[PDB]
RNA sequence: UGGAAGUCGGAAUCCGCUAAGGACUGUGUAACAACUCACCUGCCGAAUGUACUAGCCCUGAAAAUGGAUGGCGCUCAAGCGU
């Protein structure tokens, strides 16, 4: 079967703009400015209400109207990333040999950089290097604890998955090897 | 001058009730002998029965009490033989008890039940009489249940 | 796991014996009005059946108990009724009788004394003194090589015999159990024994569809008594040896005499 | 597994005269087989085959139902 | 008896009652009943894995 | 449509009520509608509601039903042509939301004063306002979270770390013992739960939950009557208020 | 402020409405009224 | 799995033997004495194995 | 270490803090991983999946009806013989088989 | 103390019966948790006893 | 049962209050506690759920020189049905 119409509709806050041409999607905000190309999903893009926009796609299976729900909380995503932000907190705990990380900001490339120091008494030191727009703190407010903050939901998520799996134990029970940063909260900035 | 109640299960006629009792009645300043005699004194009319025993601990003295339970209420109008715990084991309640005995259970344990009416009390004792494995009438508390509701036996109002 | 004890008149329950893990299999009633039962859970136990309480609790054997026998159960089944094929006239004649015949039975040693015989599925027999020995065996009787399914006293309280699963009927002293002759003949398991009133001739009745009488003071196979189309399951002796009466698997009951 | 970057013999869809021959041979064998089966059953067969009806969906059943009430009241009115 | 005992244990007690996660065994099997002759138990016990040593030693 | 969600079957005991509950409930309300004098409705709205059952106990002479508003509705009936007694239909209209009927025959002043004394202090429901500001102290972390004194209080269990850190608290286990930073309260803030005038989200009422914070009361405000012999409903205090439908 | 916790804590998601790509072809009275008629059917 | 987890004794060296009733203090005694991590609770039968 | 160390650990340490939320993702991602095992295994190791899968959904099913059905010897045989293991038990003088394939004498 | 649920009648009675089982050994009794109650605030003939 | 409170086991599995809640579905404790599921209520809003059947697709077992719908290649076909 195929569906002669079927459309969704996505809300913009007052302060957020919406530029769309040819399926390249620029969301800007208070907090910055994003963009996103969908010229591979088939979607035609209109602004049926002030401050609502409509996607519609017309004689579409149900796999192509399946799609557009992911198209919308794409941009639903990109659009609480430019008004209230993202924002991931990390716990790294230990048993003995007490975890180092330093943060430093690469001048000539402008990212973010993460060092991991004494992982369970290795002498290798772990180099990751976050996303752009992406920023790492060490936090003050709690104990052995990193915030990454951003715009782009994927970025920062990508960028404590990358952290996450840097420190992986390998040949060791893990039922007692209990060593590692782990993704403690997820949420907005604002 | 704070009043502590400990609610615990001991058998009738047995000092070492306070077995299990008195890691926690030490530092509370109990001579757990003293508690176990006064267990066994409270108890002396349940012998041979897992009773529920509640302990009022204020100025460093104890007092016990028997909560009346439907369980230990059934099995001991069931009257059963005098028998040895250690000795004797995997015994079953097969005997038989009258409607009169259990309706006056039920009297007894109006204080706990939230049932609006004897009737309902009375349903509530011939459930746990059936779940005991007991006898009523020389029928089965599930049968006399039935009947209950069904209306061939009339249980007074109060 | 439980025995029950009724009344005849009334058909009210009494007391109610409890205690056993296992299933009942067995019980017996003595002439001191005890009630020893035997169960699955490997256990024979001996009751006061006035009080309705555990008095004796043996933990001897390895297996299930099949059987249990007392050493004057021929005259506690027919109580006053003797080869005289006469009543007394009173109930208060009658009963004095009945007590007599249970004591002339009962006697060890110039007192009254039950002895009791268990066969079990651990291959075994225990024999029992709860008066003089109490928990203590009087002895393990031996020599099965399978397990034992019925054991009875002769009359006159010399002999045991015991049918087994491995295809055997066997003959022990009363007194300390040592054994004495296998009663060999049967080709499939001895399911059922049963004395004669004189302590001469015991009935085997097999799963071999077959009845053999055999003479325990020669030791040999007196008699053999075919017909049954199917296993045999019950045999009993009449009290004044003049019928044996068979039953089984061939529905149809078989009366056999001299 | 690693089939794109190093895949493996191919499986050939080129027939042969020798196996085509053969497996009609079989395919011959298998339903002289199978009528003779048939004539040799001895399962139990109904003379009158179950018939599944008329379908839920259809939206004239109601009236398909009143017409089949109607003949047969006509026809035993006839008969 | 020696052809049958093992069989004999295992349906008296089986493998799942006796030792794992959902076993019911709490009293064991022991050849002393009382503590003296646990002593002399022991004592002889003690004796005999002493003489099997003795023996592997020599042979 | 291959690609589905595998539907769970349950191996457990109570199965679904269906359509013979909702008769049940039909016929309980129209046999107990002729043994009563008068019918209250009153309203539950935003709380735990287990207390009902002490409510139950107490007025031992009067029935209450808490079932399905709408079905209640229809077994008082909405129009005047369905109703089952005079002027039940114009007590039908306080039947919105979270709803309960009390068919009895005491006075109603007697039951608007059991309800108006009526107290009990109960755990918090999602969106209600917090009155006040809760804060874990550093440390290691009791049981009540620092509402009665430590010294008075008893470490929480250890089993309870797991639910902690998913619910957001940044606990630790340190030697069996669950702590909020450091043993000794050192290189970690508290924990603020909640503050004063937020809108509590149901995060935070299962963490007042689960350190036994009580931050809200139970309270059953009655909306209006039906009497029996005048067949007219008064209307009260909260039913003046609350919307109508 | 959404006051419920969604499971795998992605709190930014927004209230999703079913997957029903069929829906508005027919009315509720008229589905009503044909299942009256499907029930008296069979 | 129990005899892989099973503690090592010495059958014939210098060996101290703590014994008595539940709940009198020899978990705590061996804890004091010794590096072995052994339960100390107040309720009886806290040690249910040889440490 | 000695007896229950690890779940001595676990209770005074705990455990990984996502081990319980990747457990969860796992028991999620399991009817992909099984759609995608019964789509894409191959050969020996595909059979015995299919066969192994056919024997769970069929005790499922039994379990199932065992379920639904929760709401709703043969021979007559002695005392001494009940609880026993007990069998079953189900002119022209023809055998059972009456007509064997022959065998020459070559073979 | 007696704070671990059983008497001192019930100790000493488990030393005499367990006493068999010392011979040929080295015995020890150790008074545990003097903080609580010390021995000289025994009943004398508890003392007596012990000694 | 040393301990076993729905949740190591064996067997029973009833009643009340009910809107509904198992003498308990799992996690958990030494035992409790605590959490969770079945079931019920409030919010929301219109179509769903299960089991079979027929099409096409994947798997449903393969060795050994490099190869075959005849080859190129073909994807609203240059495949399949009419
Ligand atoms: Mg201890």
């Amino acid at each position: 079967m195929r569906y002669i119409h079927s459309e969704e509709t996505i809300p913009v806050p007052e302060n957020v703009k919406v530029s769309i041409k040819s399926r390249l999607v620029t969301v800007e905000g208070p907090r910055g400015k994003l963009q996103k190309d969908l010229s591979h999903i088939a979607v035609n893009f209109s602004v049926v209400k002030k401050g609502v926009i409509g996607l519609e796609i017309h004689h579409g299976s149900r796999k192509d109207v399946a799609a557009l729900r992911t198209v919308r909380t794409i941009i639903n995503n990109m659009i609480i990333g430019v008004t209230k932000g993202f924002k991931y907190k990390m716990r790294y705990v230990y048993a003995h040999f007490p975890i180092n990380v330093n943060v430093e900001k690469n001048a000539e490339t402008g990212c973010y950089e993460v060092e991991i120091r004494n992982f369970i008494g290795e002498k290798i030191v772990r180099k990751v290097v976050m996303a752009p727009g992406v920023e790492v703190e060490i936090s003050k407010a709690q104990k052995d604890e990193l915030i990454l903050s951003g715009n782009s939901l994927e970025a920062v998520s990508q960028s404590a998955a990358d952290i996450q799996q840097i420190c992986k134990v390998r040949n060791k029970d893990i039922r007692k090897f209990l060593d590692g940063i782990y993704v403690s909260e997820k949420g907005n900035i604002v | 001058n704070e009043i502590k109640i400990i609610h615990l299960r001991a058998t009738g006629g047995e000092v070492g009730a306070s077995s299990a009792l008195a890691p926690k009645i030490g530092p509370l300043g109990l001579s757990p002998k003293k508690v176990g005699e006064d267990i066994a004194k409270a108890t002396a009319d349940w012998k041979g029965l897992r009773v529920t025993v509640r302990l009022t601990i204020q100025n460093r003295q104890a007092q016990v009490s028997v909560v009346p339970t439907a369980s230990a209420l059934i099995i001991r109008a069931l009257k059963e033989p005098p028998r040895d715990r250690k000795k004797e084991k995997n015994i079953k309640h097969n005997k038989s008890v009258s409607l009169d005995e259990i309706i006056e259970i039920a009297r007894t344990m109006r204080f706990k039940s939230f049932s609006k009416d004897l009737k309902g009390g009375v349903k509530e004792i011939l459930g746990t009489a059936f779940s005991v494995g007991c006898q009523v009438d020389g029928k089965s508390p599930k049968a006399i249940s039935d009947a209950i509701e069904a209306g061939e036996i009339d249980i007074p109002d109060e | 796991c439980t025995v029950r004890i009724w009344l005849v008149n009334t058909g009210r329950t009494e007391h109610v014996l409890s205690g056993h893990k296992g299933s009942v299999s067995c019980v017996k009633w003595g002439g001191t009005d005890l009630i020893y039962t035997g169960s699955h859970d490997r256990s024979v136990r001996v009751w006061d059946a006035v009080k309705g309480t555990l008095v004796h609790n043996f933990t001897a054997h390895g297996h299930w108990v099949n059987h249990i026998a007392l050493s004057s159960d021929h005259v506690l089944r027919t109580a006053y009724h003797d080869h005289t094929k006469e009543v007394p006239g009173t109930e208060e004649e009658r009963r004095a009788k009945a007590k007599e015949r249970f004591e002339k039975a009962a006697k060890i040693k110039g007192k009254v004394a039950e002895r009791l015989v268990s066969a079990s599925d651990d291959f075994t027999m225990y024999l029992w003194d709860p008066t003089n020995n109490g928990s203590k065996p009087v002895a393990r009787l031996l020599g099965h090589q399978n397990k034992v399914n019925h054991v009875q006293f002769s009359p006159d309280g010399t002999l045991i015999a015991s049918a087994g699963w491995d295809n055997s009927t066997k003959l022990w002293n009363a007194r300390d159990g040592k054994f004495i002759k296998n009663l060999r003949g049967h080709v499939a398991p001895v399911y059922q024994c049963a004395w004669s009133a004189d302590s001469r001739l015991v009935v085997t009745g097999s799963k071999d569809c077959t009845l053999k009488v055999w003479n325990v003071r020669t030791g040999k196979l007196a008699m053999d008594l075919p017909g049954h189309e199917d296993e045999v399951y019950a045999v009993d002796w009449a009290a004044d040896g003049e019928l044996v009466a068979s039953g089984g698997k061939d529905k149809a009951v078989r009366t056999w005499r001299n | 597994a690693g089939t794109i970057n190093k895949p493996k013999k191919p499986t050939s869809k080129r027939k042969t005269t020798r196996l085509r021959a053969k497996i009609s041979k079989r395919a011959a064998e298998k339903k002289r087989k199978e009528r003779k089966l048939a004539r040799k059953n001895p399962e139990w067969r109904s003379k009158l085959k179950k018939d599944p009806g008329i379908p839920n969906l259809f939206p004239y059943k109601e009236r398909l139902l009143q017409q089949i009430e109607e003949e047969r009241i006509r026809r035993k009115e006839e008969l | 008896l020696k052809k049958h005992q093992a069989k004999m244990t295992i349906e008296r007690e089986p493998f799942s009652e006796t030792f794992g996660p959902k076993a019911q065994r709490k009293r064991p099997k022991l050849s002393f009943n009382t503590v003296d002759e646990l002593a002399g138990y022991s004592e002889q016990s003690l004796d005999s894995y002493h003489a099997r040593l003795e023996e592997k030693k020599l042979l | 449509p291959k690609s589905k969600r595998a539907r769970v079957y349950h191996l457990t005991q109570v199965n679904k009520k269906g359509r013979e509950a909702k008769e049940r409930l039909f016929s309980n309300i129209r046999e107990t509608i002729p043994k009563y004098q008068h019918c209250f409705v009153f309203s539950v709205d935003n709380m735990r509601n287990n207390y009902l059952k002490d409510v139950r106990h107490e007025l031992n002479d009067c029935r209450i039903f808490f079932g399905k508003t709408k079905l209640m509705a229809r077994a008082l009936g909405t129009t005047p042509e369905e109703e089952q007694a005079d002027g039940l239909h114009r007590l039908t209209r306080y039947l919105t939301g979270t709803v309960g009927l009390l068919f009895t025959n005491r006075d109603p002043a007697d039951i608007e004063s059991y309800f108006s004394n009526l107290s009990q202090v109960d755990f918090a429901r999602a969106g209600t306002v917090a009155p006040r500001t809760v804060t874990v102290p550093p440390g290691i972390v009791y049981s009540t979270g620092g509402e009665v004194p430590p010294e008075h209080d008893v470490p929480v269990s250890h089993t309870l770390e797991p639910e902690l850190r998913r619910l957001g608290m940044p606990v630790r286990m340190i030697k069996g013992k669950v702590c909020l930073g450091d043993e000794k309260g050192e290189a970690s803030e508290g924990y603020t739960i909640c503050k004063e005038g937020e809108v509590l989200d149901s995060r935070q009422t299962r963490l007042l939950k689960l350190f036994s914070i009580c931050l809200s009361e139970f309270k059953v405000s009655l909306l209006g009557y039906w009497s029996s012999a005048s067949g007219e409903v008064t209307e009260l205090e909260a039913g003046k208020t609350r919307p109508k439908r | 402020k959404n006051l419920g916790m969604r499971k795998n804590g992605q709190v930014w998601l927004p209230a999703k409405k079913a997957f029903r790509p069929t829906k508005g072809l027919t009315s509720w009275e008229l589905r009503v009224k044909k299942r009256q008629e499907q029930a008296a059917m069979k | 799995q129990h005899l892989a987890r099973l503690p090592d004794i010495n059958p014939t060296t210098r060996t101290l033997l703590v014994a008595g009733f539940p709940n009198v203090g020899k978990s705590s005694f061996v804890r004091s004495v010794t590096r072995a991590d052994t339960p100390v609770e107040p309720y009886a039968f806290t040690t249910k194995s040889l440490f | 270490p000695q007896n229950e160390y690890i779940e001595r650990h676990r209770k005074l340490h705990g455990r990984r803090l996502d081990a319980e939320e990747r457990a969860r993702k796992k028991a999620a991602r399991e009817g992909h991983k099984n759609s995608e095992n019964a789509q894409n295994l191959r050969g020996l190791r595909a059979k015995l999946y299919a066969k192994q899968r056919h024997a769970q959904k069929i005790q499922m099913r039994k379990a199932i009806k065992q379920h639904e059905e929760r709401n709703v010897p043969s021979d007559p045989i002695p005392s001494y013989l009940l609880d026993r293991a007990n069998p079953t038990t189900a002119a022209r003088f023809s055998v059972p088989i009456p007509k064997v394939r022959g065998i020459s004498e070559e073979e | 103390s007696e704070q671990c649920g059983f008497s001192l009648k019930a100790q000493i009675n488990l030393f005499k019966s367990i006493k068999p089982l010392f011979a040929n050994k080295m015995v020890f009794i150790v008074l545990n948790k003097m903080d609580i109650k010390k021995f000289e605030e025994l009943d004398p003939e508890m003392q007596q006893e012990i000694n």
